[PDB]
């Protein structure tokens, strides 16, 4: 908190995700809106972005986030899901990461800024 | 007493727009600042819309009216990458304008059912001169028209005719529907949304599934679900306006191959209503309160909700 640091997050979304306490506040909020799989997927995409570990991590991520009826199935379209499924490479999830990033930025993130949990901190 | 209102339906059906209309009708509207915040969304919506059309042209084998648009088409993507929030430069505005007036692009626009195009594309694109101004503040209609995908579950609180309305807005995509169980307990009324105009479109998440059938199968699932027995099932057959425009051009037989009726508003709309209303199995016991709505029209939503409320008041 600060709120110097806190206040700063409403200017741009990269600030929030960049800071430790802020990222925790937002994950808390997404958990409260049952959309937490997004922040998780993005957090996974960064740890993703060895090739035996690149191969490894990819399958784990797929089962968790992309397979049909998956436990943490993220909300992307079919054109993105397939090119994801077809294409153990570094830039693999780039498109999916960007979509989920936008999903959080456009929908959840504004509401986070208007919550009292952030309005108090600030 | 308290009312637990649940807004359900397939993706892009109009749930979140109805939620905005509750803000407009029951909470003194959107402030100017609130509108300014949608400027970036209106530009994004506009830019993606034209991009969608361009992308489709190759796939569908459609050529520009004038070969000079190829420059503009490529220039669109260059400037989409640079021209970022919250300003559309004059150069981009001109590119989008030219592309939009082009006959090949228009041809492709007319075949939008073959790909995924925002409903509000032509609303924004036909209004480019106004929105492209640097001093531009979006209007409430502009806000209501914006497209932002709902993910998760979002709860709103408002008051009307001495009733504490707890409203729940959910995401409609297949991936989201697992989550719906988190707000099924103690539901007074469900407003199920069906985008009438989706009869010739296919799901963004599965392009082999006709949207209208997805909506039908979903409603059947909800309607007859034994945990909403003591629960008002209101059906909003939404997007009547886009539908009124669509039915003259695109035949309903794309959706319902058996339909021998005309392609006029009231006959088609009546047919669709039956297809949903017939899925109700407790016909003897359970009543479905259907309404033809235009979610983006405040006067309409206000009228329909006023009605909806009275149902609940009598039924509780
Ligand atoms: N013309 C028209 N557009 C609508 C109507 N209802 C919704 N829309 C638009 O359709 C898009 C999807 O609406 P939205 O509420 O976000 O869908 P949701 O996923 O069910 O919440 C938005 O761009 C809305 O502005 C309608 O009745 N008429
Ligand atoms: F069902 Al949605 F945005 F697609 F609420
Ligand atoms: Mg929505």
């Amino acid at each position: 908190p600060s709120p110097e640091e806190a206040q700063l997050w409403s200017e741009a979304f990269d600030e929030l995700l960049a800071s430790k306490y802020g990222l925790a506040a937002f994950r808390a909020f997404l958990k409260s809106e049952f959309s937490e799989e997004n922040i998780e997927f993005w957090l996974a995409c960064e740890d993703f972005k060895s090739p035996q570990k690149l191969s490894s991590k990819a399958r784990k991520i797929y089962t968790d986030f992309i397979e049909k009826e998956a436990p943490k199935e993220i909300n992307i379209d079919f054109q993105t899901k397939t090119l994801i499924a077809q294409n153990a490479t570094s830039g693999c999830f780039t498109t999916a990461q960007k979509r989920v990033y936008s999903l959080m930025e456009n929908d959840s993130y504004p509401r986070f800024l208007k919550s009292e949990f952030y309005q108090d901190l600030c | 007493k308290e009312v637990k209102l649940l807004l359900l339906g397939a993706g892009e059906s109009g749930k979140s727009t109805i939620v905005k209309q509750m803000k407009i009708i029951h909470e003194d509207g959107y402030s100017e600042d609130e509108c300014k915040q949608y400027k970036v969304v209106v530009y994004s919506n506009t830019i993606q819309s034209i991009i969608a059309i361009i992308r489709a042209m190759g796939r569908l084998k459609i050529d520009f009216g004038e070969a000079a648009r190829a420059d503009d088409a490529r220039q669109l993507f260059v400037l989409a990458g640079s021209a970022e929030e919250g300003v559309m430069t004059p150069e981009l505005a001109g590119v989008i304008k030219r592309l939009w007036r082009d006959g090949g692009v228009q041809a492709c626009f007319s075949r939008s059912r073959e790909y995924q195009l925002n409903d509000s594309a032509s609303y924004y694109l036909n209004d480019l001169d106004r929105i492209s101004q640097s001093n531009y503040i979006p209007t409430q209609q502009d806000v209501l028209r914006t497209r932002v995908k709902t993910t998760g579950i979002v709860e709103t609180h408002f008051t009307f005719k001495d009733l504490y309305f707890k409203m729940f807005d959910v995401g409609g995509q297949r991936s989201e529907r697992k989550k719906w169980i988190h707000c099924f307990e103690g539901v007074t009324a469900i407003i199920f949304c069906v985008a009438l105009s989706d009869y010739d479109l296919v799901l963004a998440e599965d392009e082999e599934m006709n949207r209208m059938h997805e909506s039908m199968k979903l409603f059947d699932s909800i309607c007859n679900n034994k945990w909403f027995t003591e629960t008002s099932i209101i059906l909003f057959l939404n997007k009547k306006d886009l539908f009124e425009e669509k039915i003259k051009r695109s035949p309903l037989t794309i959706c319902y191959p058996e339909y021998t009726g005309s392609n006029t508003y009231e006959e088609a709309a009546a047919y669709i209503q039956c297809q949903f209303e017939d899925l109700n199995r407790r016909k003897d016991t359970k009543e479905i309160y259907t309404h033809f709505t235009c979610a983006t029209d405040t006067k309409n939503v206000q009228f329909v909700f006023d009605a909806v409320t009275d149902v609940i008041i009598k039924n509780n």
